[PDB]
């Protein structure tokens, strides 16, 4: 209850700058699971107008939407990129209630005086209360603008909803001594409740509408043009493909390298071979894994999973630091003699992602992660487990693996290990869509974490409704 | 930390000893705390500083 | 060892308290006149909004004399701030009756062979059932401000909790709800001002054994009061928190 | 218990003797009802006499070379000027101890009840006269505790049954006597208390039996294990697929001809009851909890564990939940129904 | 009757007599005269003397030892009323509040409890939060643990002494400090029980991450919301640090058990508190050096009951089985010493 | 526990008559040693025509307090007072005493019979009031300092008359103002601009840490500080930042807290308990 | 009740830590229950000190704990004696922090020195006894400031900002030390104090005086100085008669705004254990009166 009030009070406030107006939120089973209610740390809003510009980036076009040329040095833009998406979220305040309980009955219980047209009890396991703004930049409102939601757990892991203005108010805007603003809050209540859906129809979560909301009084004007949602519905369209070109440059890539060696495929993964083995059903298992892997990629393929990291503001400073500590001459005897000790050069073993289809049952796995080696005395690749335990997935006649390097060099490999080898090409999608659609969560201070970066993470915080109240 | 080497300089008083299990039992075990246990001729007890 | 003083008292306010072991507040008056007058902790409690209705009848049946009517009229008339207008004195020991009586207070005091504290039962409270070996005692007076007639709070308390922030720490958690009011009360009225809304005052050290129970009879109008057996004394300042 | 202890380190030679020639070995000390049973039950063997005890302290008391180790070097060796003679010397047997040098040349007469041990004689003591009328406890009164185990609603198997007392006793064949669920046990006194899980409610309810959390927990932190034997148990994959096309996707699962592995539960399964138990069974390590089951699986191409709960008792394995103890509590459940003869 | 069966497990202490014997000259005791302390006041003077005895041991191995002969009583009232988990666990609520409450009705217990802030702990050594009985003719409650066993388990591991949790975990067979071999022992199940040859007979107790194991292993209780004031009979048979602690050589082993191993437990209040300050006496405890609890009568029914008391002495220790029913002999003739005492 | 004091200067018949007529009077000496100089002696070593009032009472706060009665030959025996116990001690202050009050030592506001003077040197002695005299006698003096930085317009003046005479049992006082020739002096300029300031600060911080801590566990404290927040800025309006420079204004609000931490926690140093028409003279415990 | 507390070891003691006992002899140490007889173990702050839990948790430990000074340590008895109200004793500082004449006395967790050494003294084989610092007011109430402010200004920041904060702001130099907070941490005691400031600032905001908001506005126009240059600087970041004036008004607002502070300053102030009143020429030693 009291999330929703105080963000009341505080867009309020802020209305003259911002000019957000507040939309109160509650979500409940469908949107998260028990475990991620219970280990919540932050919920996140981004809003989008209907030309497809986040509010927090220049209004006429920026620089981000110059496309990225593959380097590692300038890493799609380096940390300025990251501060201006950083710059573009704003984060909201939210409570956790883990008992089972139901609204209308909880409401009437507290001091608000709901007056719902029917009585329908709405129930749920539990109930994490939001609120979120939306920015018209006038008086007037558009009903093609369209509200990103994020919830962000303290493992760094996040999961993105957006829905658009017009199902977030499809009604709202036709339905047009001293007291404390909590007793008429309370005293007047709230009487509308609609349940609004993720564009792709996967998160359902309620809209509270509370009379005595501030943003009643401002007679703001709102409208919704066919255009500017066909605009709209074209720029969901362009976000949403990000990984999906990705996944088709690499089978691009992947076939035009393989036109080009003539398929003579030499072997890149150390493994035992025989001459008198049909190679034929081998090369036909090829294809048909090849197919099922372009029909199965997903989102969470190693691709991505490795572009990801790459996002990082560290990655500019770590890739400048390693390039040139391999732009190096022989170290003159001066320096090993005296000074510092040599500077540690790239380890031997590296963290790897891959993709592997299979042929003999429909099955994929894609967030599979492999740690490589070189093996010394052949000069190949060894695929070790993340324990250490070695990858027989080689030797299986029926499997084929895609492996990703941290550089963005992947390498194709049917049985045997013979491979096929070529970079990745992001070069084909804007700074923009890359640094929009997927990037790592940066923590910002809170309670129960130190405040010394680096340090061990305590008892996660973990407000959980199996206890009794802690106070 | 005991004096090892005074103990086997300095003039002792000889006993009927009586020990319940074996000797070489009962130091192996520990019965004891802190033990110096040697075979042969050990000469660190003639370097007097 | 015990520092003592001598006090007196009209004979209205003895006729309650007559048992040696009971606390001595004086009140200061506004009108010039009775300027300082001694009255009982017991008396608090007809005017205290932590009682129960059967005991505050007991009191207002008790009471009858101009002087303990006065002290009424004085302790509800005044504008709302109690503590402003409060001294304790200690604990008393000595029985001298009189039409002007003569009662001695312990302003420090460890008796070497009984005396002890009497407190009632609407008044007194514990934090922590974990009774520890030595627990001090308190004083803390309550102030609501959830209507014009500003009822306040007279508690009594023992633990084992010897700094006082700590203690502060652990006592608005139940006091929140005095918090709650007193910000209501500073937006809905702008005119009125207060002050605080909880004052603490520490006044002695005693082990958990001496903690009983005990009846307390004049008049015939029976009492039940908590029992501080061997409780020794240490006044403290009235001190403020919200 | 006289020839368990051990001779001490030092003898003062003529302390502690008894006229007509008796060397004292040991003392007993007890409390006084067990030497009051000592001495009814062992009269012959016990004898009273008197004894010579010396009347006085031993005095031991420092020399001034010593004083000043003490003051130097924070130590002290008694009897600093023997070790200096026979250095000196060259002897290197000392006569006595330092120890054994004081208390003796004054003995006294005192007696005391002695017995003979062997050819030990040994000192009986009842200290009651130190303790009596005072508020201090006797040490040899002292508290030792036990603990007792015992089992309730245990299943005898049926195809096993046999009985020691048929002449004893006789039953009536009432299925509650036939399936226990209760446990008699004694008091304190020698009267009979009762036990049942009704009782065991008040513990059998509390949400940490409930909660497979930690267990799932360290069952995670141990990860799978490498023993070639568990591989088998540990490769299974489970994965959801769309029920838009299942109705006639039917044959192309069995079109292929490849196996299906088996399941830890249903490898479970086939163990008999007391073969359950025994180490050839390896699913023995996934058994951590009676309401909850465990199993390891693939997932994304890596090893994972899973919890899940057993929300009906028939989840339970053959070997934990037999059949024929399930049908011997259905009729349990019958005669509490009043249908044990059922239409 | 529910899918499952329970084995109960319970602490009983007894005042005894011991009866000791020392050789001649075992300990040389030394003694000062004494020193004389003062306080000074106006009311009185008093005057504190205090003596320095010192002992100085002269016996190579043992030259002490002890056997307790005689006993006459037991503190607790050898009872079957059982351990309230609720108390020791007060934080713990279920999810939905009203199958809470109505879990309040069925079970005799009460709305849980905060367990106290660090500073309260500190300052009081405790919480005590069972209160007193109304009244006790019966002594000290004797609180029974349960530990969950598969209603299938062999009943001849009831009528000897054993170890509860169904796996043998006595260190005195271990190798000392090799404390792979010792958890290997107490915790694999890949290899058989030393005691009987079966991997467990109890898997849901023998095991490590086992629903007694969190129970009553005070590691995973830290972890809990629980009260340290609470005594539990299984914790000397679940604390795995402990065990493996007390794995040590021999003569080590001897002197941890009688001096540093014995329990303490409050004899004021009426339920088995732990104690702190040493006001009570140490409590001897064979079963935490054996690593093993005793049987006790147990009867399933009255019929055998009524047999084994009508027939004569000794007929107590026998153990009688039935088409189902059955009966554990208590190895220690101790209900008729008891009596025989009386 | 005692302290023996030495005049450099010559004494004589009545100039004795007079240092010893204070038979049981308080003197504060800077720090304790067993000899020191009459220049120690009271609070004339302080005083300046720069300084103001505020400084005496921050500098009697750390200062050792000691209770003197005796006139030897050359030299004077002083006592100090230790906790618990119970002491003689006279009436200075122009207040009259009831048992069971708390007390409370000042600089001397008003006066000249005290004045024992040895070569333009003057045992000038604190002022013991109790309590509520000491918070009204501060507070009194605080806002005559507002007051002073307007001053012109009649009402003010009016307001500044008012508040020089204060009225307790039995007595008026007629406290002095807290400027001379129209300038505030310097500690008292100083502690008012930190107190104003300290109100100022609070005022812009209140709104942003509000927000920061609502962002944590949402209550209603909360909520009604951001609604009365809303309203001073409604009332007040009519008429991304740093982090060093957030850490600037917390650290001087911080600091400008502790510079007034000298006048608002006024502290006890005496209980009376005696009654009496000697009233020169009573008994008190001391607290300390 | 107890004027003396006697401590024993169930460790076998060896003369150097004997000597060292008989050397921390007028020390001072903390023990949680202010009892008769204790085991060695509940002795010192190695029983609390998890850094994991940061300072502010065992700053709130300790404050609840009681104090006592060391006495008549012999051979496996320590004798502690606990110091009444009033009363002039002798005490022995450890820390590295330097006392001068007339300070008033705090005591808090250690902190960090220069040395980097942390001198694991009286280690029995795990037990290792762990002895406060003991402080002089202002470096005592500067930790808890900069606790408050650095919990204030550390939410809703990035770890990137906050290093540079927590580096200049973690360092304090008091008399030409250097000593460093050793854990920040923002735990549910420093929310709760945080609240109180919180709550506190706002009233203080809410019932001021309406002249004092003023007051430095109109000094301002007055006045131009080294001090006022700052005081405005501060207040720039956001930048005659007054129509009514009532003596009483401003006399009841300004003893609100009293009770306020007093309620803000003491989340900084520390409760004065010692007033020293003597000084070793090597500072290792003071004289000192005890204050409960």
């Amino acid at each position: 209850m009291e999330t929703h009030l105080y963000s009341d009070l505080a867009f309020e406030a802020r209305f003259a700058d911002d000019e957000q107006l507040p939309l109160h939120l509650v979500l409940d089973q469908e949107v998260l699971s028990n475990e991620e209610a219970e280990t919540l740390r932050y919920v996140y809003y981004r809003n989008v107008d209907s030309a497809g510009r986040s509010t927090g980036r220049a209004p006429g076009g920026d620089e981000d939407d110059a496309p990225a040329s593959d380097d590692a040095e300038d890493a799609v833009g380096g940390d300025r990129a990251f501060d201006r998406e950083r710059r573009t979220w704003q984060r909201a305040c939210f409570r956790v209630l883990p008992r089972p309980l139901e609204l209308l009955d909880y409401l009437r219980q507290s001091g608000l005086t709901v007056t719902l047209e029917k009585e329908q009890r709405v129930r749920m396991f539990y109930a994490v209360f939001t609120t979120l703004g939306l920015r018209c930049p006038d008086n007037r409102l558009s009903g093609a603008q369209t509200l990103h939601l994020r919830l962000v757990w303290p493992d760094g892991s996040y999961r993105d909803w957006e829905f658009l203005a017009r199902d977030l108010l499809r009604e709202e805007m036709e339905a047009n001594d001293e007291v404390a603003r909590t007793d008429e809050w309370k005293g007047a209540g709230v009487s509308r409740l609609r349940e609004v859906w993720d564009v792709q129809h996967r998160v359902r979560l309620r809209v509270l509408w509370y009379v005595n909301s501030f943003w009643r009084s401002r007679e703001l004007s709102y409208d919704d043009h066919e255009v500017e949602l066909y605009r709209a519905l074209d720029a969901y369209r362009a976000r949403i493909a990000v990984e999906y070109v990705l996944i088709r440059a690499v089978r691009d890539e992947i076939y035009a390298v393989l036109r080009r060696d003539g398929g003579a495929l030499p072997q890149r993964f150390a493994c035992h071979v025989s001459r008198n083995m049909s190679w034929r059903v081998v090369w036909e298992l090829c294809r048909h894994a090849l197919a099922l892997w372009m029909d199965w990629a997903d989102v969470r393929s190693c691709i991505i999973k490795a572009l990801t990291p790459r996002l990082s503001r560290g990655a500019a400073a770590a890739a400048q630091r390693a390039r040139r500590q391999r732009e190096r001459s022989a170290p003159k005897p001066q320096e090993l003699l005296f000074g510092p000790r040599n500077e540690s050069g790239p380890p031997a073993e590296q963290t790897w992602y891959a993709d592997v289809v299979r042929c003999v049952r429909a099955q994929v796995d894609l967030g599979v992660e492999v740690r490589a080696a070189r093996c010394p005395r052949t000069g190949l690749w060894i695929v070790r487990d993340r324990r250490g335990r070695l990858r027989r997935w080689l030797s299986q006649p029926e499997v084929c693996v895609l492996y990703v390097t941290p550089d963005l060099d992947f390498y194709w490999v049917l049985p045997g290990g013979f491979a096929v080898s070529s970079r990745v090409t992001l070069h084909g999608l804007a700074q923009r869509a890359l640094r929009d659609r997927f990037q790592n969560f940066e923590a910002v201070l809170a309670r129960g974490m130190h405040v010394e970066a680096g340090r061990q993470e305590p008892e996660t915080p973990r407000v959980s409704g199996r206890r009794l109240p802690f106070d | 930390m005991e004096n090892w080497s005074a103990l086997e300089l300095l003039p002792k008083v000889g006993i009927p000893t009586d020990f319940l299990t074996h000797v070489k039992t009962s130091a192996g075990e520990e019965m004891f705390e802190a033990l110096r246990i040697y075979y042969g001729d050990d000469p660190e007890r003639y370097n007097i500083h | 060892q015990a520092l003592t003083a001598r006090f007196f008292v009209p004979e209205g306010l003895v006729e309650f308290e007559a048992q040696p072991g009971a606390l001595l507040i004086r009140m200061e008056t506004g009108c010039d006149s009775p300027r300082h007058l001694y009255i009982s902790l017991y008396l608090l409690g007809i005017r205290a909004s932590n009682v129960s209705a059967s005991t505050r009848c007991l009191l207002e049946s008790v009471y009858t004399a101009s002087a303990a009517r006065a002290a009424l009229q004085w302790l509800d008339l005044g504008p709302h701030l109690l503590h402003r207008r409060l001294e304790t004195l200690g604990c008393v020991k000595t029985v001298s009756l009189g039409i002007t009586s003569l009662l001695t207070c312990v302003m420090r005091g460890y008796l070497y062979n009984v005396f002890a504290l009497m407190i009632p039962k609407d008044m007194y409270l514990t934090w922590e059932e974990t009774r520890g070996r030595l627990q001090y005692v308190y004083l803390i007076i309550v102030y609501d401000y959830d209507g014009p007639e500003t009822r306040p709070g007279i508690y009594v308390l023992t633990s084992s909790i010897a700094h006082w922030q700590t203690l502060v720490d652990v006592a608005r958690g139940k006091f929140a709800r005095e918090r709650c009011s007193f910000v209501n009360r500073r937006i809905t009225r702008p005119r009125q001002i207060p002050l605080c809304t909880g004052v603490i005052q520490k006044l002695g050290w005693c082990l958990a054994d001496d903690i009983h129970t005990s009846f307390l009879v004049h008049k015939e109008l029976k009492l039940s009061v908590v029992r501080l057996d061997n409780f020794s004394v240490e006044l403290g300042d009235f001190r403020e928190f919200v | 218990l006289a020839e368990a202890a051990t001779d001490s380190i030092l003898d003062n030679p003529t302390t502690y003797t008894t006229s007509s020639g008796a060397k004292i070995s040991g003392v007993m000390v007890s409390t006084a009802n067990v030497m009051q049973i000592i001495m009814s039950l062992l009269s012959s063997h016990i004898t009273k006499e008197t004894v010579s005890a010396p009347a006085t302290y031993g005095n031991f008391v420092l020399s001034p070379e010593n004083a000043v180790t003490a003051i130097s070097y924070h130590s002290i060796l008694a009897d600093f000027n023997s070790y200096k003679a026979h250095l000196t010397s060259g002897q290197p047997h000392l006569p006595n101890d330092s120890l054994s040098q004081a208390g003796a040349h004054s003995l006294t007469p005192l007696s005391m009840d002695v017995i003979r041990l062997g050819e030990k004689t040994v000192i009986m003591e009842n200290l009651r006269r130190v303790y009596k009328n005072t508020d201090t406890k006797d040490p040899l009164e002292r508290n030792v505790d036990l603990t007792f185990f015992f089992p309730v609603g245990l299943y005898l198997p049926e195809d096993r049954g046999y009985t020691t007392v048929e002449s004893k006793v006789k039953l009536n064949d009432t299925v509650r006597n036939a399936l226990p669920t209760t446990a008699y046990l004694l008091n304190r006194d020698r009267a009979v208390q009762k036990i049942d899980f009704v009782d065991a409610l008040k513990t059998l309810c509390h949400p940490v039996l409930h909660e497979p959390a930690p267990c799932l927990q360290t069952f995670t932190e141990r990860g799978p294990p490498s023993e070639p034997a568990m591989q088998r148990l540990l490769e299974c994959r489970f994965q959801q697929e769309p029920m838009g096309g299942a109705a006639r996707r039917i044959p192309h699962f069995y079109r292929v001809r490849r196996e299906v592995p088996r399941t830890v539960n249903e490898m479970k399964q086939d163990f008999v009851v007391t073969d359950f138990y025994k180490v050839g069974n390896i699913t023995l390590y996934t058994e951590l909890h009676p309401f909850f089951d465990f199993t390891h699986c693939q997932e994304n191409s890596e090893t994972v564990a899973l919890c899940t709960p057993r929300i009906v008792i028939g989840n339970l394995p053959d070997g934990l939940a037999p059949g024929p103890f399930h049908e011997l509590r259905t009729w349990e459940i019958m005669e509490h129904m009043r249908l044990r003869p059922p239409p | 009757h529910p899918g499952f069966a329970l084995t109960a497990v319970r602490t009983d202490t007894f005042e005894v007599d011991m009866l000791l014997y020392s050789g001649k000259s075992c300990t040389s005791v030394i003694i000062n005269n004494p020193i004389v302390t003062k306080e000074e006041r106006d009311i009185s003077t008093t005057y504190h003397v205090t003596q320095n005895i010192n002992t100085v041991d002269m016996g190579l191995g043992y030259t002490s030892n002890t056997c307790v002969a005689y006993v006459n009583r037991v503190r607790t009232d050898m009872g079957v009323r059982v351990q309230d988990l609720f108390r020791v666990f007060p934080m713990n609520v279920y999810r939905h509040d009203e199958v809470d409450r109505w879990i309040r009705h069925a079970a005799g217990v009460e709305r849980p409890q905060l367990l106290d802030t660090e500073t309260i702990s500190m300052l009081t050594f405790g919480s005590m939060s069972e209160r007193n009985a109304a009244a006790t003719v019966h002594g000290q409650k004797a609180a029974c643990e349960l530990i969950l066993t598969p209603v299938t388990m062999d009943v001849n591991y009831f009528k000897i002494p054993n170890n509860p949790r169904g796996r043998a975990s006595c260190m005195l067979a271990v190798d000392p400090y090799d404390t792979e071999a010792a958890t290997k022992a107490i915790y694999d199940h890949r290899e058989a029980d030393a005691q009987t040859f079966a991997a467990t007979h109890n898997p849901w107790a023998s095991q490590a991450g086992c629903l007694s194991d969190v129970l009553y292993n005070t590691r995973h209780r830290e972890r809990l919301g629980y009260n340290s004031k609470f005594y539990s009979p299984c914790a000397q048979y679940f604390n795995t640090e402990e065990i493996i602690a007390a794995n040590k050589t021999l003569f080590k082993t001897i002197d941890e058990y009688l001096l540093r191993a014995k329990d303490c437990i409050r004899g004021d209040t009426d339920t088995q508190y732990v104690c702190v300050e040493g006001t009570e006496q140490l409590i001897e405890n064979p079963c935490r050096l054996t690593q093993e609890a005793l049987p006790i009568l147990s009867t399933t029914t009255l019929a055998l009951m009524e047999t084994k008391l009508k027939g004569g002495a000794g007929a107590f220790a026998t153990s009688e089985t039935h088409f189902g029913n059955y009966v554990v002999g208590e190895i220690i003739p101790l209900q008729q010493s008891m009596l025989f005492n009386s | 526990a005692n302290i023996f004091c030495t005049f450099d200067h010559k004494l004589s018949i009545a100039d004795v008559g007079k240092l010893t007529k204070l038979v049981a009077a308080v003197v504060p000496i800077p720090q304790r040693l067993h000899l020191i100089k009459h220049y120690q002696l009271g609070l004339h070593q302080f005083v300046d025509h720069t300084r103001g009032y505020v400084r005496l009472r921050g500098l009697l706060r750390n200062m050792t307090l000691t209770l003197m009665r005796r006139v030897e030959g050359n030299q004077i025996l002083l006592h100090v007072p230790t906790h618990g116990l119970l002491y003689t001690v006279l009436n200075t202050g122009p207040v009259t005493w009831e048992k069971g009050d708390a007390l409370c030592v000042l600089p001397p506001l008003f006066h000249r019979e005290n004045l024992l003077t040895l070569g333009q040197w003057e045992l000038v002695l604190p002022w013991i009031v109790p309590m509520p005299l000491a918070l009204e006698i501060n507070q009194r003096l605080l806002i005559m300092g507002l007051f002073s930085l307007d001053r012109s317009y009649e009402e003010v003046k009016a307001a500044v008359q008012q508040l020089q005479t204060i009225t307790f049992r039995d007595a008026t006082f007629t406290i002095p103002d807290p400027v001379i020739d129209q300038h505030l002096l310097i500690d008292m300029k100083t502690a008012c601009l930190s107190m104003s300031m300290v109100a100022n600060l609070a005022s812009e911080l209140t709104m942003t840490y509000v927000r920061k801590l609502a962002l944590e566990d949402s209550s209603m404290l909360l909520v009604k500080c951001q609604e009365l927040l809303m309203r001073l800025d409604r009332e007040r309006s009519v008429g991304h930042v740093s982090p060093d420079d957030e850490i600037a204004r917390l650290s001087a609000l911080f600091v400008m807290l502790r510079q007034l931490d000298d006048l608002i926690r006024e502290q006890v140093v005496f209980t009376v308990c005696d009654v009496s028409p000697d009233n020169k003279s009573a008994t008190c415990i001391f607290k300390g």
